[PDB]
């Protein structure tokens, strides 16, 4: 069985006569590794749940990312900052990280003072940008 | 050539017409993959490639996409995504002499199965046991190359097989060799059947403002209609509508 | 591979000019050096480069080219000049580098 | 014939950045004012380059000496160079870069490329030694010192040079992308006139194709050629050689990436998104746009590529015994056919075809080339 | 003054073995390549060896190619020409000389040492 993902330690029991775990049906969850009978579940290594909040191009080029549901402490552990290019090791934490009940927001300035919404980051957190001239939530 | 360094000739700046091999030569295997061999007299082709060498009888189903076996992963590996022809006819009367032909070789062993389109002449001592070999023969140290040893009474799978593979490219580049079509008239400003360089359709033509590189044939804004063709005589660039006016 | 031809022998009447030349195929497209072997001496760098004199070596020494041809002049044939003289070119022809050299010209006062 | 240079004493690395240099042209349809995403092997945006100048000048006597050394080839190389007279000439390709493999020699002389594929046996310090003629200086002869002997040679090419005449501040911007995939070499190159810029400048050139070239070899290492305008019998105390090496060459190596090109008007690459750049590139290809509105955007990922490969199976030492199912003296009748349970062994069908010719091998529910990594549960012959 | 002194040169039978040593002074040794020009009693000059500057590399004229051997010592500042096999034409007289070139294609001998007689008695 050829992938790629990643692996973590399961505490679920396999039957002897039991090779492959599929609780969806359309994607292997779990395994039994072949040497060790330790029982293995695979995660898929694409975390395709974060949101850029930017302005216009024309406006900026910096940007703030929302790693949905998630903790701010599992951030890079979440995102593999280790294999990333050092770019994203920039908003893989970093001063201006912000924790919120939607996610981990890092790349904005948290701000104790409230505006009106433009760009609805969600849970009651709002970003914009304001001043230099920089990203706030 | 022998099938462990296969021969590739560059064929250019000719016709393409395999009707004239209907009379001489008699084809036990044709196969193209990526093409029809109807829709072959009709295309025009950019570069081709002739990958030729002798097998056995047995060993012709190797030479396909996909394959594996002895020629398939030591001596002659096709891509996954080829677009050729393998052609191949038994040449007992040729090959094949009495006594044993010896003059062919092959691959018993390598280390790595070969990747596609490579060519490895290199006549080094395979190590198979843990033993280094030290560059002389002996036990666990084999000779990779061994003969065919063809001869006119073996059996069909053990007789001499001729196999050349043509290796094409379709429809993306300047072509040089085309097929036995004869060219006709061009009909500006009106709908018509055309078939530029092998591109077949059916629209209308204009006359176009664009610039093509020396290396570009075809022109594509949307990447799923072709929009402006070289016309292969005149070098003019022609931009295709489609004749369909459905704007009513 | 290739020989340079360079005569036996020239007399010169002293107070005079004295031309010595030696012509090769390859002269005219690589450079060519001049020695001066007195008899019982080393021999001595002269010209070098077809028209360039180091330091030490009396002004009336001479040398340029002429396509095939170089030649090495002297202006005034003094007596001290009595000696032999050779010619050299580098051959790249070979695998390695080499260095070939003429007959000699006898030189009389 | 072969010179024996000095030990190259191993200097250590020094690195540059590139600023969006290596993207060449993917395909040959002309495309105008469209913005087409491609996933190949592209030189990652900002990379740390390895950069060597032709010749070093570090020993405290004053030494000079080719900085040539043998580097990798990991699936893809961007060469730049940055010089001013001539004195980088070509390189070669291989695995063991000598006799026993097949090699790739390119070398630009005055006239000409020369592209020959045969058995060389290089030395261990390549290089053109080049003389100026004594009365003309237009042109520069060339001695080639390339390798010892050449061997079963199956490519011949002949073309107008790849590299220009650089015959005093003029340094130029040769950059060329060579690739080695189902046995075509692809070379990509552009030339650009540089300005003061002493490392790789900053802006953006596209690569047009030049040549591909049906090699047909394994190529895992890679060696520069340089030309030598000085003596090795006698080397200068100093400015013998071009100036202590202020020419410099600068070698990326490829990586898998998704790239958006956009193409103008005229047809020409004029702009380029690296997608696991920074997010704001993500954003940017999952909106196919090079301009983003305000606001949030989901995006995809692009970020993460899989660079080791782990294979897990089980403890199982013994061969299973396909000479007790092919090689048995007697087989059994269609009518009663002999059923056999093949368990707890090693299914290497490499070992079969040393004797054995089958003339029909067809699979169905698996492909023949997947059959080697794959793990059975119950086989019945 | 930069000066070779050579030595080491006597009568000998022909197919026995015979070292010529020349010495250097007076410059950077080490720096300079060397070669050796042997002249033929009423003959021209002649080339036969060569060693390179740290003596990594080193030719010889096809006719006395593989017969001679050459080697120099940076660290006693001495030139070495180490003889096997003499012959009937190998008398001459064997001058050590230094490259003078810092070009690649030309290259020609500004200092000479004295010269040393090197006889073959039949
Ligand atoms: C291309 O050549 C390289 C030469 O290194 C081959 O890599 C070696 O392959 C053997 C065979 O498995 C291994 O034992 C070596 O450890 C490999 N060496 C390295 C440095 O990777 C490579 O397999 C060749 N490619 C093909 C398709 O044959
Ligand atoms: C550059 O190299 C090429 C190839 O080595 C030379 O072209 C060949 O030169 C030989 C003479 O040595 C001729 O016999 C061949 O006919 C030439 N072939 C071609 C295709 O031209 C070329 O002369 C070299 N140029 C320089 C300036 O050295
Ligand atoms: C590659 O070149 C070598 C050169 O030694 C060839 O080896 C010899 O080739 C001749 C002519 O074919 C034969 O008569 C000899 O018997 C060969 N000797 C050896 C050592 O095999 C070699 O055949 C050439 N071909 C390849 C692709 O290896
Ligand atoms: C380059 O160096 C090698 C190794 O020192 C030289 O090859 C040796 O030459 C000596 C003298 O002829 C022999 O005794 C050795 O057997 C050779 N060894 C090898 C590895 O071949 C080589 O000649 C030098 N190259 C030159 C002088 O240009
Ligand atoms: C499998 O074999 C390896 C190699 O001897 C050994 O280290 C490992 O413990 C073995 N595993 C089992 C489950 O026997
Ligand atoms: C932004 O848009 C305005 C027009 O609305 C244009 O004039 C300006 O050049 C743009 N700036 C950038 C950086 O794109
Ligand atoms: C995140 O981790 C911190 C670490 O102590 C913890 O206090 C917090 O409750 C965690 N948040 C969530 C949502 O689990
Ligand atoms: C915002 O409130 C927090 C509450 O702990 C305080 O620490 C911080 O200094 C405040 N910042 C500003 C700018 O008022
Ligand atoms: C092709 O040949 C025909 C017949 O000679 C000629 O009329 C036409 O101009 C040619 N086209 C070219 C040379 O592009
Ligand atoms: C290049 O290496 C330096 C030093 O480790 C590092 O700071 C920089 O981020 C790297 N650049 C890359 C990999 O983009
Ligand atoms: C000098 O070189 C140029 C360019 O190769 C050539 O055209 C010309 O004939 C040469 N002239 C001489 C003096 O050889
Ligand atoms: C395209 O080429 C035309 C030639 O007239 C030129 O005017 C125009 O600036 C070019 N466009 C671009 C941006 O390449
Ligand atoms: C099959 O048996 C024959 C007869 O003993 C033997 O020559 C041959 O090598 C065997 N082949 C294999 C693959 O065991």
């Amino acid at each position: 069985l050829t992938g790629t993902g990643v692996l973590t330690e399961s505490n679920k029991k396999f039957l002897p006569f039991q090779q492959f775990g599929r609780d969806i049906a359309d994607t292997t969850d779990a395994v039994r590794d072949p040497q060790t009978l330790e029982i293995l579940d695979i995660t898929p290594c694409s975390f395709g749940g974060v949101s850029v909040i930017t302005p216009g191009t024309n406006t900026s080029n910096q940007v703030a990312v929302l790693y949905q549901d998630v903790n701010c402490t599992e951030v890079p552990v979440a995102i593999h900052a280790d294999q990333l290019t050092p770019t994203w090791r920039v908003y893989s934490t970093g001063s201006n990280v912000f924790q919120t009940r939607a996610g981990c927001l890092i790349g904005a300035e948290h701000v104790n003072n409230s505006y009106e919404c433009d760009i609805p980051i969600g849970a009651g957190i709002c970003a914009s940008y304001q001043t230099s001239q920089s990203i706030i939530a | 050539a022998s099938v462990y360094a296969w021969n590739r000739k560059r064929i250019s700046n000719c016709v393409a017409d395999y009707s004239v091999l209907y009379n001489s030569a008699s084809f036990s295997t044709f196969k193209c993959y990526g093409v029809s061999p109807t829709k072959l007299n009709d295309l025009c082709f950019t570069n081709v490639y002739a990958d030729s060498f002798v097998i056995r009888g047995d060993e012709v189903r190797q030479i396909a996409p996909g394959q594996t076996g002895k020629i398939a992963d030591y001596n002659y590996k096709l891509p996954d995504d080829f677009t050729g022809c393998v052609i191949a006819w038994n040449s007992n009367n040729l090959d094949s002499k009495v006594g044993g032909n010896y003059n062919y070789l092959y691959r018993l062993f390598r280390k790595s199965n070969l990747k596609p389109f490579e060519r490895d002449i290199s006549t080094e001592i395979y190590q198979a046991g843990s033993t280094p070999c030290n560059g002389v023969e002996g036990f666990n140290c084999y000779f990779p190359l061994q003969s065919y040893g063809f001869q006119p009474t073996n059996g069909v799978g053990y007789q001499p097989y001729r196999v050349v593979v043509l290796s094409f490219e379709l429809l993306h580049a300047p072509a040089t060799v085309c097929g036995p079509k004869k060219s006709t008239n061009l009909v500006k400003n009106k709908c018509v059947n055309f078939n530029f360089n092998g591109l077949t359709g059916t629209g209308v033509l204009t006359e176009s403002n664009k610039k093509f590189l020396p290396f570009q044939q075809f022109g594509r804004d949307i990447a799923d209609t072709t929009d402006a063709v070289r016309d292969p005589q005149t070098l003019e660039i022609l931009d295709i509508t489609p004749c369909s006016f459905g704007g009513v | 591979s290739y020989e340079l031809t360079q005569p036996p022998s020239v007399s010169v009447s002293p107070g005079q000019t004295a031309r010595i030349t030696c012509s090769a195929d390859a002269l005219a497209k690589q450079y060519a050096y001049w020695y001066q072997q007195k008899p019982g001496q080393a021999p001595v760098l002269v010209i070098y480069k077809d028209s360039e004199r180091p330091s030490g070596i009396p002004e009336r020494f001479s040398g340029s080219s002429s396509g095939t041809t170089v030649t090495l002049t002297i202006s005034g044939v003094q007596a001290e000049d009595e000696a032999d003289y050779y010619c050299q070119s580098t051959d790249n022809s070979g695998t390695y580098p080499n260095w070939v050299f003429g007959g000699g010209t006898k030189l009389t006062v | 014939q072969c010179v024996n240079l000095t030990t190259r004493t191993q200097l250590p690395p020094a690195y540059t950045n590139s600023f969006t240099r290596g993207v060449y042209y993917p395909d040959k349809v002309f495309r105008s004012s469209v913005l087409h995403s491609t996933q190949d092997l592209f030189l990652p945006f900002f990379s740390n380059v390895t950069w060597f100048h032709a010749i070093h000048v570090s020993g405290t006597n004053g030494t000079k000496r080719f900085d040539n050394p043998v580097l990798p080839f990991n699936d893809g190389v961007y060469f730049a160079s940055t010089e001013k007279s001539n004195i980088i000439r070509g390189w070669i390709f291989g695995t063991t870069l000598d006799s026993k493999t097949q090699s790739l020699l390119i070398v630009n002389n005055a006239t000409n490329v020369v592209i020959k594929v045969c058995e060389f046996q290089f030395c261990n310090d390549p290089f053109l030694g080049v003389y100026y003629h004594k009365n003309n200086k237009s042109w520069m002869e060339s001695e080639f010192r390339v390798y010892s002997s050449a061997n079963n040679c199956t490519f011949e090419y002949v073309s107008q040079p790849f590299l220009m005449d650089l015959e005093g501040n003029f340094k130029n911007l040769r950059e060329f992308v060579f690739k080695n995939i189902d046995g075509y070499f692809k070379i990509y190159s552009k030339h650009t006139p540089i300005n003061l810029v002493r490392d790789l400048p900053q802006g953006f050139s596209a690569l047009e194709p030049l040549v591909d070239l049906p090699i047909g070899i394994n190529i895992t290492r890679f060696q520069t050629l340089l030309a030598l305008h000085r003596s090795y019998l006698t080397p200068g105390d100093s400015s013998s050689g071009w100036t202590a090496g202020a020419a410099a060459y600068y070698v990326g190596y490829l990586q898998p990436r998704t790239f958006l090109l956009k193409y103008n008007e005229n047809g020409t690459i004029t702009d380029a998104v690296d997608c696991a750049l920074d997010p704001l590139s993500e954003t940017k290809c999952t909106l196919k746009s090079f301009t983003v509105e305000k606001g949030i955007y989901q995006t995809s990922n692009f970020r993460v590529q899989p660079t080791e490969s782990i294979v897990r199976f089980p403890n199982i030492t013994n061969l299973c015994p396909f000479g007790e199912v092919f090689n048995a003296t007697r087989f059994a009748s269609v009518y009663a056919w002999n059923r056999k349970r093949i368990s707890n062994c090693v299914a290497d069908y490499s070992v079969l075809y040393n004797s054995a010719s089958f003339s029909t091998f067809k699979c169905y529910g698996v492909s023949p080339t997947k059959l080697n990594d794959l793990c059975f549960t119950n086989v019945y012959a | 003054q930069v000066q070779l002194v050579e030595s080491g040169g006597g009568v000998v039978q022909p197919g026995r073995s015979l070292r010529l040593s020349c010495a250097a002074s007076g410059f950077t040794f080490s720096s300079y390549g060397m070669h050796w020009v042997r002249q033929a009693p009423g003959k021209g000059l002649e080339w036969v060896a060569v060693i390179s500057y740290d003596g990594s590399n080193k030719h010889y004229a096809d006719s006395v190619k593989g017969r001679f051997t050459i080697s120099r010592d940076n660290s006693k500042n001495t030139l070495y020409l180490q003889m096997n096999s003499l012959r009937a034409e190998d008398t001459a007289v064997y001058y050590c000389a230094k490259d003078s070139g810092y070009n690649y294609g030309y290259s020609w001998f500004d200092p000479w040492g004295q010269g040393t007689l090197v006889t073959v008695s039949s």
